[PDB]
């Protein structure tokens, strides 16, 4: 019972160029699931970034 | 190679050489040099011009 | 459905002299079906080249 999901896929930059078999090369979503607060790390580009 | 498929060191330096260009592939020695990276990505099928 | 291929195709260093029977020793052409990346190396002149 959640409320209706919808989300629009995005083709471009595909060739066909029969190479061979077919094989799916490149997956992506942005709707990331909630997380929790894992941990915290310091780059030497003086960011602070929680992971 | 990192995510970004570079020629990197282990302390974060970008190789650099000549980059390739022109169809079919070279390396001219007149160009300025680029980062050297290894791309994923396949080649595109070539006309037969000459046999 | 492609278009079609407008390629050259030349008998070069063809001899007569008799050789044994009729047959090839020699073919050359540059066409080639898209392939995937399989491994990648450096030669000692420096130029990177992958297989």
């Amino acid at each position: 019972g959640a409320t209706a999901a919808t989300f629009s896929l995005s083709f471009l930059n595909s060739m066909q160029q029969n190479t061979g078999a077919n094989n799916i090369v490149a997956t992506n979503q942005n709707g990331y699931k909630p997380g929790d607060l894992v941990s915290y790390q310091i780059n030497n580009d003086g960011t602070v970034v929680g992971n | 190679l990192d995510e970004n498929r570079n020629l990197v060191n282990m302390q974060g330096m970008q190789l650099t050489g000549y980059p390739a260009t022109g169809t079919p592939p070279t390396i001219q020695q007149g160009a300025n040099p680029a980062p050297i990276t290894i791309p994923n990505t396949l080649m595109a099928a070539k006309s037969t011009t000459t046999a």
